């Protein structure tokens, strides 16, 4: 027989043999993440041995089936995923330093100790330290204090290791012949061999800049808005036209702006929408929240849950002597086993999170008919683009009224809409520029444009001309601000946070026509439209058997990412922002400085 | 055919070629029962004109099959904490099976172009493997006991003909009667003749 059917036989054997092995690992993982104890740690190791070892052997014998002599697309895609080496292309001597640097970075990032100078009595570290304090504090020195201490310790003790890590990752990627580590990560979005759907690895950067340029007026308007509104709480130390400081933008790294609504309220004296009071008065249990999350998916387009999730999933915090780590996640153990790991209180945040988790569960089972190696989302971003749109439909003041939580006699005023839009734009809109700038810095570091010497200077002046952030203290080239980051100290990417941001809005607008809905886009709530659920099913059940561009086009009709839905979400906010920015100049000047 | 039809303890009970009742008092030369255990999702494959591993390389059903099929869950028996590795099933066979044909060989498949020499490896694999049923598995993988019943009729006496219903008898009044296949009409009266024992 020819190589094609032999490869098919090996594929079938692998698909059968991986399932039972993965199930025990998943069971051990659920047991640990539900019940923490010393004796339930060998199982991890035990599982983390067996499965892991098996995996490497299935990459050892899988390279003798060349893809050139196969004419079926799906098995070609399968072989591409399983023919990758990983880190075994590196020799053992050079592989004993990569893992060493990873261990050092993880340990040092987890090990935090921030103390004030000349005061060895009190220290506060990471949590419940830095994040809690410098989000609600109106003291200049206190805000700039932990800001400088964390960078002076972690940056100093991780910059030399970062220098070695960059070149090591470049070498390990070049051993796999992509061009370098940058193309190594940018090849995740690769599709070849399909007409009208193929895509190149280098076009990602330019395509991202295209959607980046079509949001700059909004970013500049909100920049001037927040600067003018923080000129009130902080009387001075702010340029009339310039870069906002790095210690006045919510979190440490400025990547989240949720901590700025306290000082910046569009219309005051008006409480927002709160249904948690209704939840606590008439006393729903921990279940009915999930049952309503269940009945939403039941009603729209999707079948109801199986019996296994209702007797094998922990919903409420156990406390007691049995410890459980609260981290809401969706678990697909295999063999038709689905559960959710989370601890719930009576909160609206848990109400919104339950919809996200249920969407994740219904997404996992959607591609359960696909082979074992095709049981995943189209990329690393579509998976969060499926269950997150539920929070867009679970927060409208029509489904809450329908389920009996929000005051059926309420009148929705012109004042609350802009407040909600600013509140939820401080999270989604306010993180794209910094995140993509960080990714661009990583890409140019890995590609080779910037030598190791002019690293922070370029970083700090991109902090000025792109984000609009000024140094509270002039830093020298001895720190490493990126090294003190969660997904930079530990090996993870940042591109997934950008396309996802545009995916969640692109799909929604499609269903907004399928729901026959009229009104503003933010009020678009899908309900009683089996057609929208049918289209959702027509894209969830495919998975990795088809290119991601095809999956996107099946709903939105576009072979490339578009930003227009995001701005179509923000017409009232844009109008209101330009409504109260007519007395001060918009933009920033990258010449002002707190230190002059 | 009464402890089967009336008892609603069966997930799947379907008769092809005959009705459950009505045709439950017609008889044939022989009855053949095939019993086995499969996974929850394979019970669909047991039908005439079906393709798949179970329908082809394990047991083939003829297109003109006449009989009945019963299939019911057995998760309370064939599920073990350590895994139910006892049940074996086949992947690697050179040709499809004929109806009512079985193969129980353990020949290593010569998938490649070189003799396997009886040892598994590259392009050489074991043909039979196990479910490993677990208590926490879903209905799509939970074990199901399946039995198929086939009726064979030939130029034979066909001596398996079901139960016969009977009614009480009255006397001294002419009626219709069916005495052991003898149809008649009239009065039945006590007698005193001497019939031979046969
Ligand atoms: C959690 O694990 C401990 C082992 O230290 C065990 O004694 C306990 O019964 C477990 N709890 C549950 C709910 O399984
Ligand atoms: C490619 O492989 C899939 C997987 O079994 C199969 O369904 C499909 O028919 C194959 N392609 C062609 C053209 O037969
Ligand atoms: C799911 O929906 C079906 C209706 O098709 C119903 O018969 C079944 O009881 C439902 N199950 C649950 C757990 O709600
Ligand atoms: C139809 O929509 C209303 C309001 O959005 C909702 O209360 C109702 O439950 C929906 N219909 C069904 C069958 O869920
Ligand atoms: C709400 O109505 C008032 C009254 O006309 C109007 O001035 C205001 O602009 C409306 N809200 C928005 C967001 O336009
Ligand atoms: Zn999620």
């Amino acid at each position: 027989s020819t190589i094609e059917e032999q490869a098919k036989t090996f594929l079938d054997k692998f698909n059968h043999e991986a399932e039972d092995l993965f199930y025990q690992s998943s069971l051990a993982s659920w047991n640990y993440n539900t019940n923490i104890t010393e004796e339930n740690v060998q199982n991890m190791n035990n599982a983390g041995d067996k499965w892991s070892a098996f995996l490497k052997e299935q990459s050892t014998l899988a390279q003798m089936y060349p893809l050139q002599e196969i004419q079926n697309l799906t098995v070609k895609l399968q072989l591409q995923a399983l023919q990758q080496n990983g880190s075994s292309v590196l020799s053992e001597d050079k592989s004993k330093r990569l893992n060493t640097i990873l261990n050092t970075m993880s340990t040092i990032y987890s090990t935090g100790k921030v103390c004030n100078p000349d005061n060895p009595q009190e220290c506060l570290l990471l949590e419940p330290g830095l994040n809690e304090i410098m989000a609600n504090s109106l003291d200049y020195n206190e805000r700039l204090w932990a800001w400088e201490s964390w960078r002076s310790e972690v940056g100093k003790q991780l910059r030399p290791l970062y220098e070695e890590y960059v070149v090591l990752k470049n070498e390990m990627a070049r051993a796999n012949h992509y061009e370098d580590y940058g193309d190594y990560w940018r090849g995740d979005y690769e599709v070849n061999g399909v007409d009208g759907y193929d895509y190149s690895r280098g076009q990602l950067i330019e395509d991202v800049e295209h959607t980046f340029e079509e949001i700059k007026p909004l970013y500049e308007h909100l920049h001037a808005y927040v600067r003018a509104k923080l000129m009130n709480a902080y009387p001075s130390y702010i340029s009339p036209i310039g870069c906002l400081p790095a210690h006045l933008l919510g979190d440490m790294w400025g990547r989240f702006w949720t901590n700025l609504y306290s000082l910046t309220v569009p219309f005051g004296q008006k409480p927002n929408i709160d249904v948690t009071d209704a939840m606590v008065d008439q006393a729903w249990d921990a279940q009915r929240i999930f049952k309503e999350a269940e009945k939403f998916f039941v009603s729209v387009g999707l079948p109801n849950m199986t019996q296994g999730f209702w007797e094998n999933s922990m919903l409420t915090d156990p406390g007691n002597v049995q410890k459980a780590v609260c981290h809401p996640t969706a678990w697909d153990l295999g063999k038709g086993d689905f559960r959710i790991l989370m601890c719930t209180k009576v909160t609206m945040d848990d109400f919104l999170t339950a919809h996200h988790e249920m969407g994740h569960i219904q997404y996992d089972m959607a591609y359960a008919a696909q082979p074992f190696l095709l049981r995943n989302g189209a990329n690393e971003g579509f998976h969060e683009a499926v269950g997150e749109i539920m929070s867009l439909s679970a927060a409208t003041p029509k489904h809450l009224k329908s389920i009996g939580l929000l005051s059926p006699d309420f009148q929705e005023d012109n004042e609350t809409e802009i407040n909600f839009l600013l509140k939820q734009a401080l999270t989604i809109v306010g993180t794209l520029p910094f995140t993509y700038m960080l990714e661009k810095w990583r890409w140019m570091v890995f590609k080779g444009e910037i030598p190791k010497d002019q690293w922070m200077k370029k970083w700090w002046e991109m902090k000025r001309e792109i984000v609009g952030v000024v140094e509270p203290v002039p830093h020298d080239e001895t720190y490493c601000d990126p090294a003190s980051l969660f997904h930079v100290s530990n090996d993870y990417s940042f591109i997934r946070y950008y396309t996802r941001t545009l995916y969640q809005f692109q799909f929604q607008e499609a269903l907004c026509q399928a729901a026959k809905h009229e009104g503003p886009l933010h009020k678009c709530d899908i309900s009683n439209s089996t057609e929208a659920g049918q289209k959702l099913f027509n894209m969830l059940r495919l998975g990795k058997s088809e290119p991601w561009t095809l999956a996107l086009e099946n709903v939105v009709g576009a072979k490339n990412m578009n930003v227009r839905p995001l701005l179509n979400y923000f017409e009232p906010l844009f109008t209101w922002l330009k409504d109260q920015n007519k007395n001060s100049f918009v933009g920033w000047s990258t010449d002002w400085s707190p230190y002059a | 055919y009464s402890v089967l039809y009336n008892s609603a303890s069966f997930s799947t009970f379907k008769c092809y070629g005959v009705s459950p009742t009505k045709l439950n008092d017609l008889c044939f030369t022989n009855v053949y029962a095939d019993s086995f255990v499969i996974r929850g999702d394979e019970v669909r494959q047991i039908a005439p004109g079906q393709t798949g591993n179970i329908a082809d390389y394990n047991y083939k059903l003829p297109d003109d099959f006449t009989g009945c099929v019963i299939a019911w869950n057995s998760n309370k028996l064939d599920s073990k904490v350590s895994g139910n590795y006892n049940y074996l099933y086949r992947l690697f066979r050179k040709s499809n099976l004929k109806p009512f044909e079985r193969d129980i060989s353990t020949e290593i498949y010569q998938a490649g172009n070189k003799p396997c020499n009886g040892v598994a490896g590259f392009n050489c694999y074991f043909p039979l493997r196990s479910y490993s049923f677990r208590p926490t598995y879903g209905v799509g993988h939970q074990p199901y006991r399946v039995v198929v019943l086939s009726f064979e009729l030939l130029h034979a006496p066909a001596t398996v003909c079901g139960p016969k219903k009977s009614t009480n008898l009255v006397k001294n009044k002419c009626v219709n009667f069916n005495f052991n296949g003898l149809k008649g009409t009239g009065v039945l009266t006590e007698s005193n003749k001497k019939f031979l024992p046969f």
